[PDB]
RNA sequence: GAUAAGGGAAGUCGGCAAAAUAGAUCCGUAACUUCGGGAUAAGGAUUGGCUCUAAGGAUCGG
RNA sequence: UAUCUGGUUGAUCCUGCCAGUAGUCAUAUGCUUGUCUCAAAGAUUAAGCCAUGCAUGUCUAAGUAUAAGCAAUUUAUACAGUGAAACUGCGAAUGGCUCAUUAAAUCAGUUAUCGUUUAUUUGAUAGUAUACUUGGAUAACCGUGGUAAUUCUAGAGCUAAUACAUGCUUAAAAUCCCGACUGUUUGGAAGGGAUGUAUUUAUUAGAUAAAAAUUUGAUGAUUCAUAAUAACUUUUCGAAUCGCAUGGCCUUGUGCUGGCGAUGGUUCAUUCAAAUUUCUGCCCUAUCAACUUUCGAUGGUAGGAUAGUGGCCUACCAUGGUUUCAACGGGUAACGGGGAAUAAGGGUUCGAUUCCGGAGAGGGAGCCUGAGAAACGGCUACCACAUCCAAGGAAGGCAGCAGGCGCGCAAAUUACCCAAUCCCGACACGGGGAGGUAGUGACAAUAAAUAACGAUACAGGUUGUAAUUGGAAUGAGUACAAUGUAAAUACCUUAACGAGGAACAAUUGGAGGGCAAGUCUGGUGCCAGCAGCCGCGGUAAUUCCAGCUCCAAAAGCGUAUAUUAAAGUUGUUGCAGUUAAAAAGCUCGUAGUUGAACCUUGGGCUUGGCUGGCCGGUCCUGGACCCAGCCGAGCCUUUCCUUCUGGCCAGGACUUUUACUUUGAAAAAAUUAGAGUGUUCAAAGCAGGCCUUUGCUCGAAUAUAUUAGCAUGGAAUAAUAGAAUAGGACGUUAUGGUUCU
RNA sequence: CGGCACCUUACGAGAAAUCAAAGUCUUUGGGUUCUGGGGGGAGUAUGGUCGCAAGGCUGAAACUUAAAGGAAUUGACGGAAG
RNA sequence: CCCGUCGCUACUACCGAUUGAAUGGCUUAGUGAGGCCUCCGGAUUGGUUUAGGGAACCGAGAAGCUGGUCAAACUUGGUCAUUUAGAGGAAGUAAAAGUCGUAACAAGGUUUCCGUAGGUGAACCUGCGGAAGGAUCAU
RNA sequence: UACAACAUGUU
């Protein structure tokens, strides 16, 4: 099958190897997994000493890890916006490392306005400014209210990531390995990262 | 090729079993143990060769099927097993027991020691650190791994492991002046003090040693093995030799002394 | 497989096969010491050519060279126990000087007519072949058989033959019949 | 003026007549040679529709 | 043993080859062949083809027994012993065979994994936030059967688990999060969630420049070990298992407790291993000079894949990579090495093959299972071979052992056995053509018979020499016997036999020279034949064919081919080139090789070790000092030696690169050399030897390895760089300006 | 000082003829390029390459054979001299 | 002493129409078995369990199907290496006494030889320019 | 002026 073998190639002179024996099963390879996002669908492969990885073949959820705020949360992937090694990736949905995803952006909504006791986003919309400012003043206790004024002041974040809110959907670069671990994981673009992947995806 | 091997050529035995080059084709494979394969002396070369209690290796079979045999306290049935340095052999039936030490000629010697010393044994410590839980171990030289150790004890310092019980009696620090013996090379064998060790990072570290009688010679610092505080007073029992190297013409001398 | 037997050859045949001279001399050996062929002094050529290389090459060296003063010493002792010198004799410089006689002379078919258990050489080989020769209690049926110096004074004939203790052959048994 | 199973020049003085090939892009191309050629040698692959993307410019203004 | 002899001429001195001579763990062949020991053996050509039989199986008291199996009536009406079948587990990836492929590949010596997987062994290692113990299949078994045929199997009926699939039995507190209420200047709380280990991701620990305006592991080195926070997961596993004994506590309940083991299972370590990997080192060829990059070639970024690194693969990008210091291509009647023969030294040649590494199982390719295989005494397909058939179909892989055909100059029995060596299994028990034993066996090697001694007549010049006169001696052979062995056979011991032509009869090549040994006899007559070479043979042949005699080696001798020495006829050591073979017609010229001289030399003092001598001290031993000599060490001479801090080791900051030479670590056995040792000797083997048994005892040395690599002193020899448009060196305690740590 | 040469001797060389280099080479080593390895087949065949051609350069093997050859000596011979 | 052509015989190799033949390797293109991954699919089957009779509802899962991937094998064309048949032609070598002449060795009776160009049964002759290895070291 | 050649093999 597919061989990960050197011996197939030319020399560094440019020479042309003779064979020296048939291939060998501790030197495969194994098809990609092409992970796409749908309903789960993870396959088992066994491999060398016995061992087990996991085949994303399609997947809803991952884990996601806001680092400046020191939480992961389990959120949806939206799709795909950008993959350096191939756009093709991109236009058929397929996550692999490094590719760049939107995710819903509820459940870390959830934590911040529970845990600072505000809101994201500065939409002042007709339906979105009444939950704002319910959400500015809810039924709390007076120790949970001194918690989160002493929890403010380290309760802004920086303006590109919170002009992103108003949408639902954060930018987020997957860092598992879908095809091998069998998960899609990641963290949200912040600072000079997400300012890079902005100015590309504006193009 | 396409998985472990399971017998060993005779002629490709180690040069310390001293076998006989006619006897067969093969020779016994050590298992898999606490000892290399290339430095252990497997039990049924020890019962056979050395000591000829069996005839034969069914018969050293026959023996350890009757939980004769004792390697560090503990009964073993295997024929193969890997005995190697310190180990302490135990032969209740007989109220016999050994220590496998190399002599200054490079071989386990047959040595017979007290029922007192055979209740412990020597370690060279190979690395420490911490492990599941933050529980920090040592590791010696035949594969035995101790938890919570001295926060002192470093890499080849030598431990005093009681065979009761598995743990550290007391441990000796190496440094300049320490009795130690040589476990490989060409100075296999011979027992000297600590003269200078010369570091070399990256590269290999050597020990000048010095014998009773008084020629240095260097050693890799992977051969040395601390066996006493000071020159003259070890820890264990020694061979009948003080591991001690003759020239030829003075061991000809002797043995001329003392056969005419 | 078992490891290999190792075997060697024992002499060597000259490189001009027709030297007169040396016909004539290997003839006179053989005469005098009473051989079976010429095999016979090759061999005794063999060894005392490389016993004379190995004190040459251990006379390369200083007296003061531990290599010469153990296996030198060694070789004088193999060479001064077997009879081929004397107790006046070890130095390295007369080993340099022994000849085929030498140890032709320390032979048991040699020593065995010397001593006078047989009146011609031929005879001592042939009493050595029908095993009528002991030295120590052990029979010796081996013309080669080289006695050392502690083993002279002890040959003499077996137990078991008619010439020293033993029964009569068949010959003599069947013509006793009358 | 067309088509024809299986065969494929057995027809005939003779492949006469007919069939087969054919545009363009890419690949590949022998003997021989007056070194100019032979050469489209021989011989292979590709080609629609639709929805896109990229490259190749002109004139103004420091 | 650092060696030569014959052949060109009428004769000579050369060049030069032919021939002679010796060796071959070197093949074949011819003749001949008594004994003991040892021992190669279908590699060469055909990795050609194979009838047949065998070569891989395996159960302990401790996984599953309602055999309609045998035995017990005994500790037992749930089983209990022995024991087929079958389910489960493990092994079958070791071994053995062969050398086809393979030329930076294999391999060798050295490296690396801070780049990974690892059954098993050996150590450690888990109290985690219906339970006096859950299910329902299925095999074996009974019965109905189909096909010509296979180790084919189908309906149908039962029934087990350490098979399959589920599932609780648990400590003590403490920590983090949300937090109804409440006290109210920042506090108490009810009520909820999370705590082990695996997986995945993100983020935090994982420390250390000395005077005025707080503690932490390893490494040469890390994002290492480890710990923490937030979550995640088709939720990994933290024992629904087995055998022996069964004791202890009384609050006597069919209560609570608990001894030795079997088998398990997470992680780490360890061991047995794998996979990649650094440096350097291969035969011939230019009638191969450019190669690689279309379709990965060299590198970069990201991903995929893998056990893991890596163009290993993909996307995008750059235009790189090797080469006369020989790339690339071609040939190999090429698997590599340890090693072998020859051998003054230097060399030349061989190494399929007892050990190590690699590769393959007719040829390709693809896989299952499994820790481990791209396995072939496993599967799938195609090609080629080849088998059975009832014509529908089915079954294959001897480069395993033996055997056959073929091929050829060229190579053995379709034997016995697990007793030894050792391997495998659930295993003290079973299995093993692995292995051992015998058969064949002039491969090679060791020892070693085929005769020995008397007297008469002779003879000699005191026995060296003669025919015919006797008595012994014995092993070849045969065979009681024991021994040897798993059983044998053979050896060894041995009763009875066992020699005159001791017919129990030695051969193979020669007799002109090289080269040892006839001009003896008969035959033939340049014929027949011999003859390595020079030559012989034409009617007196020392050369042919024979007889006699003689020579050489002998249980062996000859022949053919390859190869080594001789060959200083491949020449670096070390050839030859005016005329014997051979200076390019002549100049230029790149690579290569090679290149003038010069830079710390002399002097003085002190002082360590060795050799011979005045002291002699002679028991080969050594003594103040002296005559000399050699090899070391320290200071001073303008004085080179890194610089600063502790104060002849232990710290920071520095360092022009090499060749060369010295010294060390390390470097499988076998083989080589070599020490010991009465295998009866020897080849060999690694044994063995003693006060005489309840034992004792020396041993299984020692050198050689080293091109390359890693450490390490020297500083001649030969290179390499420096300060010249000064952009040059030192200012330590010279001053200032900025800026960083 | 540079040249073209020559004469004598034999230091030393050589198989000798002869050589001031053909010397300083078994007492074997200043640097470097090319060529030869018994006689023939053969500078042939073949491939390549240059040339208009004639030809040049590069360049084997099978097979065959015991000498071919160099320098000198004595003799014999010469349509060689005295 | 000796040269070549010619005559008989034998052996070796070369050229050569035959778009000659065979063997081994590599390979473009076309076809393409079979595994593996993937996609559906759903013989059958147990109940995520619930149905008054079972009615909504879950888990396992064979053939087969889609798209890839490794890729045997065959057909055609190319290419490299080795071997090989052949009418005829042209050489070489070997083999007691066959033929023709006499080219060389003496000034070999025309001194010999080198290169080149013609000619001729053959050795060879002739032109041009060289050499002495000359038959002259010299006027 | 003209002058060509002398069978094989030895002792
Ligand atoms: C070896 N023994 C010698 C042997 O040499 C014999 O040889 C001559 C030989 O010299 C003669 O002479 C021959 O020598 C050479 C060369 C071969 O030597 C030949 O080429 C040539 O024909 C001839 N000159 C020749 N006719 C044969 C014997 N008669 O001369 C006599 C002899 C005693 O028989
Ligand atoms: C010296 N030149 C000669 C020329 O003279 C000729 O010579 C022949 C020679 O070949 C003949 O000889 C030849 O032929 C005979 C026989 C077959 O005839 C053979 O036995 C002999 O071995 C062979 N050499 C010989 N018998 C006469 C000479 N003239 O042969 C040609 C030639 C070679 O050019």
């Amino acid at each position: 099958g597919i061989s990960r073998d050197s011996r197939h190639k030319r020399s560094a002179t440019g020479a042309k190897r003779a064979q020296f024996r048939k291939k060998r099963k501790f030197e495969l390879g194994r098809q990609p997994a092409n992970t796409k996002i749908g309903p789960k669908r993870i396959h088992s492969v066994r491999t060398r000493g016995g061992n087990q990885k996991f085949r994303a073949l399609r997947v809803e959820t991952g884990n996601f890890s806001w680092g400046s705020e020191g939480v992961s949360r389990k959120t949806r992937i939206a799709g795909v916006v950008y993959h350096p090694s191939n756009n093709e990736l991109v236009r058929t949905n397929t996550l692999t490392k490094s590719a760049v995803v939107q995710i819903d952006a509820t459940p870390f909504r959830q934590w911040y306005e529970n845990h600072y006791g505000a809101t994201l986003g500065k939409k002042k919309g007709g339906a979105h400014a009444a939950h704002a400012a319910e959400v500015a003043d809810a039924k709390r206790s007076r120790k949970v209210e001194r918690k989160l004024a002493a929890r403010s002041g380290a309760a802004a974040i920086e303006s590109a990531v919170d002009s992103q809110f108003g949408s639902g959907r954060l930018y987020a670069v997957i860092s598992s390995r879908p095809g091998q671990s069998g998960r899609c994981d990641g963290y949200i673009l912040e600072g000079e990262e997400l300012a890079f992947y902005l100015r590309r995806l504006t193009a | 090729a396409r998985g472990p091997k399971k017998h060993l050529k005779r002629l490709a035995a180690p040069s310390h079993w001293m076998l006989d080059k006619l006897s067969g084709t093969y020779a016994p494979r050590p298992s898999a143990g606490p000892h290399k394969l290339r430095e252990s002396l497997p039990l049924v070369v020890f019962l056979r060769n050395r000591l000829k209690y069996a005839l034969n290796g069914r018969e050293v079979k026959a023996i350890m099927m009757q939980q004769h045999v004792q390697v560090d306290g503990k009964v073993r049935t295997d024929t193969t097993y890997p005995a190697g340095f310190m180990d302490v052999i135990t032969l209740e039936a007989t109220n016999e027991h050994f220590r496998l030490v190399y002599d200054v000629k490079g071989k386990f010697a047959v040595h017979r020691i007290s029922a007192e010393e055979a209740a412990y044994k020597l370690g060279k410590v190979k690395k420490v650190q911490l492990g599941k839980k933050g529980v920090p171990y040592v590791v010696t030289h035949d594969g035995r791994t101790i938890r919570y150790p001295d926060p002192l004890i470093r890499a080849n310092d030598t431990v005093k492991i009681d065979l009761a019980t598995g743990k550290i009696d007391d441990f000796i620090k190496f440094d300049t002046g320490r009795l130690v013996m040589v476990t490989g090379g060409r100075n296999l064998g011979r027992v000297g003090v600590i003269v200078h060790r010369e570091k070399h990072e990256g590269g290999f570290d050597l020990v000048h040693i010095k014998d009773a009688l008084e020629n240095t010679f260097v050693t890799r610092l992977s051969n040395v093995f601390v066996i006493g505080t000071e020159a003259g007073k070890p820890w264990v029992s020694l061979p009948k030799g003080k591991g001690i190297k003759l020239s030829i013409s003075e061991e000809r001398d002797r043995r001329r002394a003392q056969q005419g | 497989p078992r490891a290999p037997r190792t075997y060697s050859k024992t002499y060597s045949v000259p490189k001009r096969p027709y030297e007169s001279a040396r016909l004539d001399a290997e003839l006179k050996l053989a005469g005098e010491y009473g051989l079976k062929n010429k095999r016979e002094i090759y061999r005794i050529g063999f060894q005392l050519s490389k016993i004379r290389r190995a004190a040459r090459d251990l006379l390369t060296r200083d007296e003061k060279d531990p290599k010469r003063l153990f296996e030198g010493n060694a070789l004088i002792r193999r060479l001064v126990r077997i009879g081929v010198l004397s107790e006046d004799k070890m130095k390295l410089d007369y080993v340099l000087a022994l000849k085929p006689e030498d140890f032709l002379e320390r032979r048991l078919q040699t020593q065995v007519f010397k001593l006078g258990l047989a009146r011609s050489i031929h005879h001592a080989r042939v009493l050595i072949t029908q095993r009528h020769i002991a030295v120590g209690k052990q029979i010796v049926n081996i013309p080669s058989f080289t006695v050392r110096l502690d083993s002279q004074k002890h040959i003499d004939f077996a137990h078991n033959s008619p010439y020293g203790g033993g029964r009569a052959g068949r010959v003599k048994r069947k013509n006793q019949g009358k």
